[PDB]
RNA sequence: CCCUGACGGUAUCUAACCAGAAAGCCACGGCUAACUACGUGCCAGCAGCCGCGGUAAUACGUAGGUGGCAAGCGUUGUCCGGAUUUAUUGGGCGUAAAGCGAGCGCAGGCGGUUUCUUAAGUCUGAUGUGAAAGCCCCCGGCUCAACCGGGGAGGGUCAUUGG
RNA sequence: CCCGCGGUGCAUUAGCUAGUUGGUGAGGUAACGGCUCACCAAGGCCACGAUGCAUAGCCGACCUGAGAGGGUGAUCGGCCA
């Protein structure tokens, strides 16, 4: 499974955006349901460790067998901290990779052209999203049909484009220059509360 | 104790015991009744019906049998839901789940799974008291 | 030859039988799950041509091949005598 | 009756520090001594001085307070007890205190600090841990 | 008889080749002597690695190959090193 | 001595609890609170305070508990060495831990150690679970603390000499 | 030189067409994340432990909403953890459970200071062995991963010989 | 084939052995040996648990635990019956 739901309903329940900036947060920023506008009292320290686990696992659209794997192999490197670790694993899959090198607006969209069999890495074609993008590795979009109209047009519109991220909008290239930093990546929601949220799983 | 009297008699510690100990059965058929076969349910056949009251301070009226076991020990389970089809002489199915209303019962039955049949009512938690899915 | 048995030392217990003598050699070894160490023993029977070595000595003994039911080790020699 | 000087020995300089005063005398002995000028040159002790009349003794242990009469050994403790003794491997030694503290292990080149045995690679019989 | 025979060490249908030295009455993935190098069915131009120098020593005590191993064998050229051994001297 | 309570600090509940007091008639009610202080960069004091409803009371406990404060050595995000520290039937042991490791350490003993900026270290009660009596043996835990610098001040050498 | 495929026209690759065929189970009083209506009235029923139900029930039964997981989701049974609740690591015996009513003593356990010696315990070096597959570390192949392969470490209270 | 050491409950199970323990010779087996014979003697094992009763194929390994430990011996490999 992956998720089809309003996704924005998603975003008024973790209290951060989620899309881009793009603001789903811009009227009635309260929860969903009959109790959205009536909030109600404090919220425990279990309520929040497990907010943040949430906020993490639905950025990238994951499940929760497969977020825990992840967070159980950066455990072993053993160089630097567990949390940073975590974060920059997250951001070395495919998806992410189509994401910030600028082909798709969303990231449904990039699973999509992923999983639907668009992209390239190094010249072989690689069709699903899970995949872990390696430093210098040039992905491109299928230089067969590479003529679609909503990668053509999300290339023109670069909201963001990243200070780790290189790029050529002629041959359509994209690549790591190296590893990012948690002062370039989210330095909003944490990497602490999400450690302590797996010491008692 | 000096470290002298541990190894002249050492430490033991207290044994545990299950609390649905008729789950672990052996035949009564060529010899005897072999305990290793640890079961998750066992069935039986209903030997008397009816109804009891529960302790201090509840009130009701709470619904059970009593029930003769493939290895040949009689226990009495609660049969739980709102309305049921037992009567006598019909075979059932007990899993494990002690009952706080009175003493001697530490079985449920399962509804929906031989003679028994689900409630049929519910909408909610269907997959206890054994409802399918209803188009409504 | 090259190849080299087992040798022991011990106190001689009994002298009863005719040619034969029971030898306990003793050690301390520890408990498995407390530390100290206790004494252990067991005993032996060893050959003997004669009949020679009596209660008290302190005897060395060396492995056989079957010789009897229970009996494995010759006598090797004495090396410090009871009186 | 008595069964371990060293617990005696130890027992009488956390006694005397306790109340904080200035002074302690003891029955003399080679482990004792020896031990006395470990403490004495790692900075617990102020000094040692050695008497001796017609039995075994004596020896007299100054101790060491802080600047506002504080104290600069703050336990001790036996670790080797005779009814359970404790010997340690050369990879085995150990580190009271995250090094704050020391150890005092005999081998077979003397009675010695952990620093000085995991230096020179060996092990042995634990005495104390004092920090 | 001791053997030169293959062992299988695949998963399903991608089958892989340890090159053991076997008595002939064990099954063909039970106990062995000891194990002399490496075979590879797949990868089109097939992997050999072996020693080499236990093969020859083997095969001048009496070990025998089997037919496969025969022509793995001499595709390394051990077949002849054992000729040039045995009947020259 | 006394840190002076001038700082930025953030306090926190760690309990409350109704508690009566039977009269001719019928029954009296109070609120006891169990509050923390700290600034998260090691300073840290606890304090109680009771009073008829539970803004006045954790008030008047703020009061209290910043008229404590305790000093917190600490090497790198993480304690010295090893303490154990007991008062009345609570027991804790707290260890130095690894870098990026987090806090483990139970409710108590939790807060206490989070204002006063400690990142990594792991903790256990061997003990009771009275909130009052954990933090008292936490905070009694924390005084036996030891800097490398003093260590090397009290006897005749330097550091690098003992470390 | 020449000669052989059960799987099997299997995996796979190319072309056209269509959002069309493909989401459920548990929970929502405190522990423990997630609340309002109506029905019923110590009844019908619920519960792992506290405990709910006698006219305005967030605890029963439905509806709307919400939370956790998801081709699965819950329930029962069995084992280790939490349990320092058999405590070597790592607990206790005045009043909470716990000093035999007291002595005399065989076996056992433990023993003051010191010189020379021995090497049983203790410490240490070298050699042999502790299969293969597993856990772990590095490297490599299946589009990735499970999985598969190559090279290592580890694991003895072990043996022999020298300090 | 022989040997050292290691892995279970019960003392509301303390005595067990008469080819039994040792010697001389004879037969017998691939082979040493009470292995089996005739004679001679009175030995052997046990509180460091003999004997009896109950339960169980053993190991590489597998699950859990911070560790020390605790619980299992299904797929796969080795030994046994």
């Amino acid at each position: 499974s992956r998720y089809t739901g309003p996704s924005w309903k998603v975003s008024r329940r973790l209290g951060i955006s989620l899309s881009g900036t793009g603001k789903e947060l811009a009227r009635r920023p309260y929860k969903p349901g009959q109790h959205g506008p009536n909030s109600r009292g404090k919220v425990s320290e279990y309520g929040m460790q497990l907010t943040e686990k949430q906020k993490l696992r639905h950025m990238y659209g994951m499940n929760e067998r497969q977020f825990r794997t992840l967070f159980i192999k950066a455990s072993k490197i053993k160089e630097g901290k567990h949390g940073v670790n975590f974060m920059v694993l997250l951001e070395q899959r495919l998806d992410n990779v189509v994401y910030r090198l600028g082909l798709a607006t969303t990231r449904r969209q990039a699973r999509q052209l992923v999983n639907h069999g668009h992209i390239t890495v190094d010249g072989k074609r690689v069709d699903i999203p899970s995949y872990h993008v390696e430093v210098g590795q040039v992905i491109g979009v299928r230089e067969k049909s590479q003529n679609i109209s909503t990668i053509k047009e999300a290339v023109e519109a670069t909201v963001g484009r990243p200070a780790f991220v290189s790029f050529d909008t002629e041959k359509l290239e994209g690549s790591f220059t190296r590893l990012p930093e948690r002062d370039e990546l989210y330095p909003e929601i944490d990497e602490a509360l999400v450690v302590e949220y797996y010491n008692q799983k | 104790p000096t470290i002298n009297q541990l190894v002249r008699k050492p430490r033991k510690s207290k044994v545990e015991k299950s609390d649905s100990p008729a789950l672990n059965k052996g035949y009564n058929s060529f010899k005897k009744t072999q305990t290793n076969v640890n079961s998750p349910q066992k069935r039986g056949v209903c030997t008397r019906v009816g109804t009891m009251t529960p302790k201090k301070p509840n009130s009701a009226l709470r619904k059970y049998a009593r029930v003769r076991l493939s290895n040949l020990i009689e226990v009495t389970a609660y049969i739980p839901g709102i309305g049921h089809n037992l009567q006598e002489h019909s075979v059932v199915l007990l899993r494990g789940g002690r009952v706080k209303d009175l003493p001697g019962v530490r079985y449920h039955i399962v509804r929906g799974a031989l003679d028994t049949a689900g409630v049929n009512d519910r909408k909610q938690s269907r997959s206890k008291y054994g409802t399918k899915r209803p188009k409504a | 030859e090259r190849n080299q048995r087992k040798v022991y030392q011990g106190r001689v217990v009994s002298d009863k039988m005719d040619k034969t003598i029971t030898v306990v050699v003793e050690t301390k070894k520890n408990h498995p799950i407390y530390g100290k160490r206790m004494k252990y023993s067991k005993k032996y029977k060893a050959h003997d041509e004669n009949n020679t070595a009596k209660v008290g000595d302190i005897v060395k003994i060396m492995e056989t091949r079957p010789l009897s039911a229970t009996k494995r080790f010759r006598l090797l020699e004495v090396v410090e005598e009871a009186v | 009756v008595m069964t371990d000087p060293i617990a005696d020995f130890l027992t009488r300089i956390r006694n005397a520090n306790m109340v904080k005063h200035e002074t302690l005398e003891v029955p003399a002995s080679k482990i004792k001594r020896d031990i006395a000028e470990i403490l004495k040159r790692e900075g617990f002790i102020r000094d040692v001085e050695y008497i001796e009349d017609d039995k075994q003794g004596v020896i007299r242990v100054f101790l060491k307070y802080g600047k506002n009469e504080e104290r600069v050994i703050t336990n001790l403790k036996r670790i080797s007890k005779p009814g359970l003794r404790a010997y340690v491997k050369a990879d085995e030694v150990p580190k009271v205190l995250n090094g704050l503290g020391i150890a005092i292990i005999s081998t077979s080149e003397g009675v010695i600090t952990d620093k000085e045995a995991r230096a020179k690679n060996i092990g042995g019989e634990v005495i104390a841990y004092v920090w | 008889a001791v053997k030169i025979r293959l062992k299988r060490m695949g998963s399903k249908k991608s089958p892989f080749y340890r090159i053991v030295v076997a008595d002939s009455r064990s099954p063909r993935d039970g106990r062995f002597i000891e194990t002399v190098g490496t075979y590879n069915p797949l990868k089109d131009p097939a992997e050999v690695v072996l020693k080499e120098d236990l093969v020859l020593d083997w095969l001048s005590k009496g070990a025998q190959p089997s037919d496969t191993v025969r022509n793995i064998l001499s595709k390394e050229g051990v077949m002849k090193k054992h000729h040039e051994a045995k009947n020259v001297k | 001595y006394i840190d002076p309570k001038h700082l930025e600090l953030e306090d926190r509940v760690v309990a409350i609890n109704r508690v009566t007091k039977v009269v001719k008639g019928g029954r009296r009610l109070r609120f006891a609170a169990l509050v923390v202080v700290g600034d998260k960069n090691g300073h840290v004091g606890f304090g109680t305070g009771k009073a008829q409803e539970v803004p006045e009371a954790i008030r008047k406990a703020i009061e209290d508990a910043k008229k404590n404060l305790v000093e917190v050595p600490m090497v790198g995000s993480t304690i010295p060495h090893e303490v154990i520290g007991v008062f009345g039937g609570g027991r804790i042991l707290m260890k130095p831990a690894v870098e990026g490791s987090g806090v483990a350490a139970g409710g108590p003993v939790r807060a206490v150690l989070e204002l006063a900026g400690v990142a990594d270290i792991t903790s256990k009660s061997l003990g009771s679970n009275t909130p009052i009596n954990v933090v008292r043996a936490t905070v009694e835990g924390l005084k036996q603390l030891k800097r490398a610098e003093e260590v090397a001040a009290l006897r005749g050498k330097s550091v690098e000499e003992i470390i």
